[PDB]
């Protein structure tokens, strides 16, 4: 931050979200493909 | 620039496309005379816990294990085209060396693995291969659909048995004289997945052999070490 | 490729600085002195092994008012701050007016939320002694000119922005920069 | 096409507390960007789609795009700057008091709310 | 003159390039399921000895005995490009005849030889090759390094694990039904060495029969004859 | 004008060293270490602000022995030392011409008052990690070739001389230069 987000308190919260979102850029490459890092499933559930 | 991919890789990959005509192991069976669904493409249902004495991670499996084609297929609704099929024996029975894959498409039968017990199914399409001369069985398979669009892991019903239109009507009717077997799948040449939903229910698969609860890691996979040694 | 230049044209944080409701006509914010408030580290390793250096320099200053705020303040330029005759110095001090006359720019925060000034290196030296450190060539100050008026009391902060344009760099030695 | 498909994958809050130089928010740049499970609470957690898919490889390389939303309206005013410190990990960018270290020495990207 | 060179000889040979395309023997196991470091270029620690009753030369390999490969690569400090693999049988298990080499790339696991623990790395890269019908497993490998410029013999360390940079961050998983089986290995064609030094630590070799100590001659090496004769 | 690589082109004093009539053949006079024996407050100054770089790297040795005295050095190169298998670095101090083998050259006091070096930068890492500091990219060495050889015993001292050539630095950060 710079400056602390200065509003009118009268009317506007004085805290407000931001949100981050990604993808990947042209130049983006990726290789050696192999065993995988993640497994898929049709369902996730705590043991009894 | 493509100067790294050259430098270092030596390939470069694009497509999944191009990922999903690899070969990976699905699922193994006990039985000489076995019905494999062909298209069920639904992945194990999971469990987790963290107390004690208790193996961490338990995998209950409808139809299979993750292959790369099923893995990736998860991400899309739906799919059209063929696929292949491999597969490797316990045993090389050197009198009745023999595979059979046939064409299986009872009408009534139902779309989830089952021992063969039909012995009045004659003229159907039938490959043979020699598991002595040649190690492992290597077979294709058309899309022979209903529809030009199927879907991703159909929810099946007790007698959607042979005839869902959300799939090609069709499974493997696979008798061989190993008495364990070892199947998986690739892709064809004219497969293609459809409309990109996101990722999907996943889980790391480097942690299932978390043990921290005493209880030992349980949970193992169809690879083929784990097929072959036991 | 890149230069020593390029570092001193790098765009520095200065100060972030207090202004409040409270604050009055002609109330100084701030007084920072040319180079003294731009000697970051950064700075001072390029720098290193020069015995003087002249730019002239660049000041953003930055106001985030929000819409029911209005007020308005001067930046402004003055030269040789240390050597001045006072009464012109406190002149400064004395009465907005003759900040007004100088070398200035008038920032309105209901309109801009920034403004700029440039200052060229003016002085008798022809460039910053680094060494002796004799005298900073000129400070820019923002004044208050019009105190800030919210309904009820509030305070709002001014930061200061700044990089060197148009840089001079002296012959080199084993002399240490001025500390 | 999948890698460019944006991941939504943090947020933070702005607020009239935050103090300039304050750090707000930090990311390591990698494509192995995670959540939770819902179900369970499992250290791994759940895969976004980037980091699922480039989970199929073991290298990566490439350059990444982060977009950011300020979910605010117009009566809100202020100032925040984005940079990117290579070579360096989320402790060491900001000192003991939260406040953004060394700033100074890299790309700087200003941002008015106005 | 290359007159001599076909009177006589009737090759001629100018480059190491292309000596190390000949493959050579490595090293043995008795594991039917092992991890192997492939870009793995160490040569054995060796030790003397003038006193009575003790053998003269012993020899301690941390991942395998000098190959020409690595026995040429000692002489340079970098490497790149992929490599060979040669494998042979103690036993053409005619039920079980069998190989799976697999590309191993397990973050975790270290860059040292090792058996094969884990049953849970599904969807690898498998090649296949029959004992029985092919007597030999003949293997390519990728370079499939993160870096341009890999170095000979880098030590590794504790938890280099498999993720150094100063080598391909690649392994073999190996699965046989052999009990015991010798490995061995060519350079690939795109393969290079780089940076000439002097000459390596080394010793004569037909000198390793010495037992002029009395205590007879022990140190072997691994050949074929050594190997298939136990 | 000036620029940073005209700072790591500057060519530093290394260090004197020792070389006496008892030193005798392949006796190490010196083995330092690219880039940390060049890595001078200078040099740290200018590079800070930036996560990497390299160079090709330029090394004179200067050895003003009197018309007497007859001797001869061997200045010769090695890569990535930090990581190289032991049995390599171990061969050099045990055999010159294991040395001699290498990227080298040859100084005979009683001809020649000096000579040159320059070692490209060559390495896995494209360049030197100024952060991790992850492995000196090379070393020179010095081992005595044939043994200084007055009447009577004498020493002579062997200086170093040495700048960068063909820079290139790498993506600039608030990362700081590696102690």
């Amino acid at each position: 931050a710079l400056t602390p987000l200065v509003s009118s308190s009268a009317v506007v919260s004085s805290t407000i979200d931001v949100l981050v979102e990604v993808k990947a850029s042209d130049d983006f490459e990726v290789a050696v493909p192999n065993t995988p890092l993640w497994l898929p499933v049709d369902s996730l559930t705590e043991r009894p | 620039d493509e100067q790294p991919s050259q430098e270092c890789i030596g390939e470069r990959i694009l497509s999944f496309s191009e990922l999903i005509k690899r070969n990976s192991w699905r699922y193994v069976s006990d039985e000489k005379s076995l019905i494999y669904p062909a298209y069920a493409f639904d992945n194990p249902a999971a469990m987790y816990t963290a107390a004690d004495k208790l193996p961490v991670w338990t995998l209950t499996p409808r139809s299979g294990f993750p292959t790369l084609l099923t893995s990736i297929g998860a991400m899309y609704a739906f799919y059209r085209g063929g696929i292949r099929l491999k597969i490797v024996p316990g045993v090389a029975d050197q009198p009745k060396p023999l595979v059979e894959v046939a064409l299986f498409t009872m009408q009534d039968q139902g779309y989830i693995i089952k021992a063969n017990d039909y012995s009045t199914d004659f003229c159907s399409s039938n490959i043979y291969e020699n598991f002595v001369t040649k190690g492992i069985a290597e077979v294709q398979t058309p899309y022979y659909s209903r529809v030009n669009t199927s879907v991703v892991s159909a929810p099946v019903l007790y007698n959607a048995g042979n005839i869902s239109p959300l799939m090609p009507n069709v499974m493997y009717k696979i008798t061989s004289n190993s008495s364990n077997i070892l199947l998986g799948h690739s892709a064809a040449d004219d497969f293609r997945f459809g409309f990109l939903l996101g990722a999907p229910l996943a889980i790391s698969a480097t942690a299932l052999r978390d043990n921290f609860t005493g209880s030992s890691a349980t949970v193992s996979l169809p690879t083929f070490s784990n097929f072959y040694l036991s | 490729t890149h230069s020593i230049i390029d570092f001193l044209e790098r765009p520095q944080f200065i100060g972030s600085f207090l202004w409040n409701t409270s604050d009055i006509e002609n109330k100084e914010i701030f007084s920072l002195k040319l180079p003294d408030a731009l000697m970051s580290p950064m700075i001072r390793e390029k720098l290193s092994g020069f015995t003087s250096f002249s730019a002239s320099t660049v000041f953003h200053i930055q106001v985030n008012a929000h819409p029911f705020q209005c007020g308005r303040l001067v930046l402004a330029a003055v030269p040789v701050p240390d050597i001045l005759p006072l009464h012109r110095l406190n002149m400064l001090s004395f009465d907005v007016s003759n900040v007004i006359t100088l070398p200035h720019v008038q920032l309105d925060i209901s309109k801009e939320t920034e403004v700029l000034l440039k200052i060229p290196y003016v002085s008798p030296f022809v460039q910053y002694d680094l060494v002796t450190k004799f005298t900073p060539w000129a400070a820019f100050l923002a004044h208050v000119y019009a105190p800030l008026n919210t309904p009820s009391a509030a305070s709002l902060q001014v930061n200061v922005f700044a990089h060197f344009e148009d840089i001079k760099l002296g012959f080199p030695t084993s002399a240490i920069v001025a500390q | 096409y999948v890698l460019k498909i944006p991941n939504y994958f943090s947020r933070f809050k702005y607020s009239s507390t935050s103090l300039p130089k304050q750090v707000l928010w930090t990311s390591p740049v990698h494509p192995q960007i995670i959540r939770n499970h819902v179900t369970v609470v499992d250290a791994p957690g759940q895969p976004t789609l980037l980091a699922y898919a480039t989970g199929f490889f073991k290298y990566w390389r490439g350059g990444l795009v982060y977009t950011f939303r300020f979910v605010k309206t117009n009566y809100h005013s202020g100032r925040v700057q984005i940079t990117f410190h290579p070579f360096v990990g989320y402790d060491d960018v900001m000192d003991s008091d939260g406040k953004i270290v060394r700033d100074e020495y890299v790309y700087r990207v200003v941002v008015d709310l106005r």
